[PDB]
């Protein structure tokens, strides 16, 4: 069934994962259950978030791939793309899915957004403005959350 | 004639305005302080969300009436 075909396409996922390992990045069955993963992002060496650890939680719907991954941070992080539930607002999850695009390349664009945020089309407005008009207050704050959520 | 707005994070805002500036003058006064642009600004008083085109008097806010200030998303 729809549930059977999102099945095999985890798995195949998952092996792909263990074949060629991603860097900076790890993801996998939370337990028994292959449609709820639990991932880790280290803190990208290019950006304020660097030292940090941050955990993540992947769930595939039942119609994946033709219906994209739900990905939330649990590691609260300061991002004018993230909220403090850990919502994410990024265009490969949602309008810009497609089957085609692996958990690997998910994770990857997430690590990019990290490095380079979209403060015109922000989650969290605040944020996003001292991002944009003082970078040096923005790189300050997100390296004090890094410190005390992170660590 | 002077307005407060309350933000989510427990910001009080102190605002100069007039009864008859529009809600949009009011969001570019928003902007002035605090620099998040119109389109990203949400208004809430008396139970309804305050639109673009009318006054503060249309919706009859006067003085020392406190809004609040939400988010508006645009797809993310």
């Amino acid at each position: 069934g729809p549930l059977g075909s999102a099945l095999k396409r985890i798995n195949k996922e998952l092996s792909d994962l263990a074949r060629d390992p991603p860097a900076q990045c790890s993801a996998g069955p939370v337990g028994d259950d292959m449609f709820h993963w639990q991932a880790t992002i280290m803190g990208p060496n290019d950006s304020p978030y660097q030292g940090g650890v941050f955990f993540l939680t992947i769930h595939f719907p039942t119609d994946y791939p033709f219906k994209p991954p739900k990905v939330a941070f649990t590691t609260r992080i300061y991002h004018p793309n993230i909220n403090s539930n850990g919502s994410i607002c990024l265009d490969i999850l949602r309008s810009q899915w497609s089957p085609a695009l692996t958990i690997s390349k998910v994770l990857l664009s997430i690590c990019s957004l990290l490095c380079d945020p979209n403060p015109d089309d922000p989650l969290v407005p605040e944020i996003a403005r001292i991002y944009k008009t003082d970078r040096d207050k923005y790189n300050r704050i997100s390296r004090e959350w890094t410190q005390k959520y992170a660590m | 004639m002077q307005i407060f707005v309350k933000t989510l994070t427990g910001k009080t805002i102190t605002l100069e305005v007039e009864p008859s500036d529009t809600i949009e003058n009011v969001k570019a006064k928003i902007q002035d302080k605090e620099g998040i642009p119109p389109d990203q600004q949400r208004l809430i008083f008396a139970g309804k969300q305050l639109e673009d085109g009318r006054t503060l008097s249309d919706y009859n806010i006067q003085k020392e009436s406190t809004l609040h200030l939400v988010l508006r998303l645009r797809g993310a």
